RNA sequence: UGCUGAAAGCAUCUAAGCACGAAACUUGCCCCGAGAUGAGUUCUCCCUGACCCUUUAAGGGUCCUGAAGGAACGUUGAAGA
RNA sequence: CGAUGUCGGCUCAUCACAUCCUGGGGCUGAAGUAGGUCCCAAGGGUAUGGCUGUUCGCCAUUUAAAGUGGUACGCGAGCUG
RNA sequence: GUGAAGAGGGAAACAACCCAGACCGCCAGCUAAGGUCCCAAAGUCAUGGUUAAGUGGGAAACGAUGUGGGAAGGCCCAGAC
């Protein structure tokens, strides 16, 4: 189904008259226009092209200028791409709001996760650690051993090290909705999402369910 | 063999298309068609149907027979009909129909329901006893192989979908 | 169903089979002379 | 003094073949022998004097025996457990054009003169081409 | 586990044919990913000036021109050795 | 033998099936729960403590289960002695 | 007998297995072991049967209406099975 961008704005929660306070990632959802529509017979599949936002006329590039005035849309921020299925049809000039999941309730959420820069062994896969006392010498959080002597006598395409931990793409789905707010263009999502305050996030229908 | 030798007697009211080897009945029960294998062939005698191995296949005379079984289970299927009767045994076990389905309760906490093909027709003239119609014998042997499934005759009571015609080597529990 | 290597008839009322290139015994009236090869 | 072949003078055909009702093992040596140009007098171990061959219907390739249920394909990721098993209804249900491919590269010498040879073979999964600009020749296995 | 069914007039899950069937397999869930050299697809933007030389060609050189865009420096980042 | 560093323990795993559980099935001297035996199946998981340097093993208490073995009786240019 | 002290071809690689004992040069020809669909040079050679297991291309006691045959024997058109 059509997904929509937002931007993440932050966490807060939300009272209920049971007694409840509920978690919640308000986010950010502007008025979501048509960039471009792809067909089966030029490009091979359904999809639709999304821009979100509004950017500097002196910042925006020539061709970025062109593919906006072709469809009749002002400078975005980006663009995103959606996949289309059956019954579904849109035109170019159209301009999507946060109504769209008025009657979904469990989403996606996909988005890059927050850059914990080079990090050890420990915090990337969940180690554990070695003793810090009896003897132990400068291997109080080293990973040990790699691998086995001489059979095969290398190491293991896939093996857990140290490396690079965050800024990647990371989806987390079945988030439940708690409210739509078509007039301030937010919508209420149950749970943490990835990504700081102000990054872009798609949110879906729910894939599974 | 002798079943291959044996030949076939189409009845009247009985049309036959012979298209290459696809084989084609029609009357009154309905239309049936079924295709052979390479290694036979037949012939028409104006009112007998005669089934020869051909040249170069080691196993002829088989595959011979076998159709002319399969020739002689569709005629008869489509001048009369084949029928097969369900005795379902057990307490609390009903069975009834809607249509073209069968609904039954065989001490589950779902209700059991199974479709039937286009060319079955199912009739319930009793709550532990149903019967079934159709041209064809090796779909309603599957539909009464699966009706089986559903619920099988267990060797101490006897309690599941069995044939009526079947017979179940019951035992008895120890001390 | 007992899987061995030796099959061979035990009542009168059993027949070897092969099926899928495999043997097997059935009996007709006694399960557990139901033999695999 | 012994007769040499020049990749720059050398000339190349285009021929065009159906593999439907054919053995792998029995048409892929026929493609080799036309690739490695072993039917011409100008052949040369270390020249490409191949001619260019499309296939057609790989899809309707016919095979004998069990093998349609007993043909694996086996292959390596380079993980330690990236082993992959296929077969050959398999093969054929979701990639039919790689099943020429791996009986020719088989056939073909390895090396860059092999991957130069095999990077001729355009085959198709149906039966219609694009490369009629080339004006092919119809030929039978 | 079966249906029909001969070789073997019967029987038979099989030799022709059909159906059910597991956290095993391929998809289905997420991520990387066209250097996938087989180097892919699509919407866009950009400069439409003249001269001579032998080796006559995917040729060499001169003047004018320097676009789209990128690079560099700086402010910097919940990005980062 | 002009040196291939050794038992056990910690971290780190990987492969195999003659499988401990989960999955499906046959037989049962299988009334049901709970069981015994056998076939397929490695996708995942497969305990904390007292004693001993100990693997092994005894005991306490859990667990759906507390697997069998190979990897120089895995792994000291990773640690321990 | 070979290697040691023996080069070369073949058995995919291979000191001892088979063929075969390198004075040197030749872009001459004939053969042995071993082979003649491709890698890799040579028969998609002819007639005759066997195999349907990829047997060929790892193995036993033992078991089976797997087939391809040979020679007999019982019962059987007063009717066998
Ligand atoms: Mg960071
Ligand atoms: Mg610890
Ligand atoms: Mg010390
Ligand atoms: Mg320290
Ligand atoms: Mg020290
Ligand atoms: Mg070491
Ligand atoms: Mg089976
Ligand atoms: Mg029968
Ligand atoms: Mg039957
Ligand atoms: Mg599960
Ligand atoms: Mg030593
Ligand atoms: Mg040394
Ligand atoms: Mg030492
Ligand atoms: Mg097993
Ligand atoms: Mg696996
Ligand atoms: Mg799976
Ligand atoms: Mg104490
Ligand atoms: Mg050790
Ligand atoms: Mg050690
Ligand atoms: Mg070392
Ligand atoms: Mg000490
Ligand atoms: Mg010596
Ligand atoms: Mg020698
Ligand atoms: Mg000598
Ligand atoms: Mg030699
Ligand atoms: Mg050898
Ligand atoms: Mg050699
Ligand atoms: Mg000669
Ligand atoms: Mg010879
Ligand atoms: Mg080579
Ligand atoms: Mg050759
Ligand atoms: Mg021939
Ligand atoms: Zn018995």
């Amino acid at each position: 189904m059509i997904g929509l961008v937002g931007k993440k704005v932050g966490m807060t929660r939300i009272f209920t008259e049971d007694g409840v306070s509920i978690p919640v990632t308000v986010i950010e959802v502007e008025a979501n226009r048509v960039t471009q529509v792809k067909d089966l017979a030029n490009d091979g599949y359904r999809a639709i092209q999304v821009t979100t936002g509004a950017k500097k006329a002196n910042r925006v590039t020539k061709p970025e200028a062109g593919h906006f005035a072709k469809a009749g849309v002002e400078a975005g921020r980006g663009l995103w791409e959606f996949r289309l299925a059956e019954g579904e049809e849109f035109t170019v000039g159209q301009s999507i709001s946060v109504e769209l999941f008025a009657d979904v309730k469990k989403v996606d959420v996909t988005g890059t996760s927050k850059g914990k820069g080079f990090a050890g062994t420990v915090k990337r896969w969940n180690f554990r650690t070695q003793d810090a006392t009896h003897g132990n010498s400068l291997s109080h959080r080293v990973p040990g051993s790699i691998g086995q002597n001489q059979t095969p006598g290398k190491v293991f395409k896939g093996k857990k090290m140290a490396g690079q931990m965050g800024n990647e793409r990371v989806t987390v789905q079945s988030l439940d909705v708690v409210r739509v707010d078509a007039e301030r263009n937010l919508l209420l999502v149950k749970g943490a999402v990835p990504g700081a305050t102000g990054s872009d996030l798609i949110v879906k229908p729910a894939v599974k369910a | 063999s002798r079943v291959a030798k044996a030949p076939v007697v189409v009845p009247a009211g009985v049309d036959v298309k012979i298209n290459g080897q696809v084989i084609t009945i029609k009357g009154k029960n309905g239309e049936l068609t079924r295709t052979l294998n390479d290694a036979v062939e037949v012939k028409h005698a104006d009112n007998t149907l005669t089934f020869g191995p051909r040249d170069g296949y080691a196993d002829g005379w088989a595959q011979a027979g076998t159709a002319r079984a399969l020739l002689n289970s569709m005629v008869i299927g489509v001048t009369e009909g084949f029928t097969k009767k369900l005795q379902l045994v057990g307490v609390g076990y009903r069975a009834a129909v809607k249509g073209n389905v069968i609904n039954l309760s065989l001490g589950f906490s779902h209700p059991v329901d199974h479709q039937l093909p286009a060319g079955i027709t199912a009739e319930c003239p009793t709550q532990t006893e149903i019967v079934l119609k159709g041209a064809d014998k090796q779909v309603i042997g599957q539909v009464a192989a699966d009706l089986r499934a559903y619920r099988r005759p267990e060797p101490y009571k006897g309690k599941g979908v069995r044939y009526a015609d079947e017979v179940v080597r019951t035992k008895e529990a120890k001390k | 169903m007992k899987v061995r290597a030796s099959v061979k008839k035990l009542c009168r009322n059993c027949k070897i089979v092969k099926r899928d290139g495999v043997i097997r015994v059935i009996c007709s009236a006694e399960p557990k002379h139901k033999q695999r090869q | 003094k012994t007769f040499t072949a020049k990749p720059e003078t050398v000339k190349r055909d285009w021929y065009v073949v159906d593999a439907t009702g054919k053995t792998l093992g029995r048409l892929a040596t026929e493609l080799a022998r036309r690739l490695r140009g072993k039917h011409k007098a100008e052949y040369t171990p270390h020249v490409d004097t191949g001619d260019y061959i499309i296939v057609l219907n790989a899809d309707k390739v016919a095979v004998t025996g069990n093998k349609r249920t007993d043909k694996v394909y086996y292959h390596h990721t380079g993980h330690i457990g990236g082993i992959k098993q296929a077969t050959f209804e398999e093969m054929i249900a979701r990639r039919p054009e790689r099943v020429i491919e791996i009986a020719v590269k088989g056939m073909l010498p390895k090396g860059p003169l092999g991957r130069a040879m095999f990077r001729k073979l355009k085959v198709y999964a149906g039966n219609e081409h694009n490369h009629a600009a080339q004006q092919p020749q119809v030929l039978d296995i």
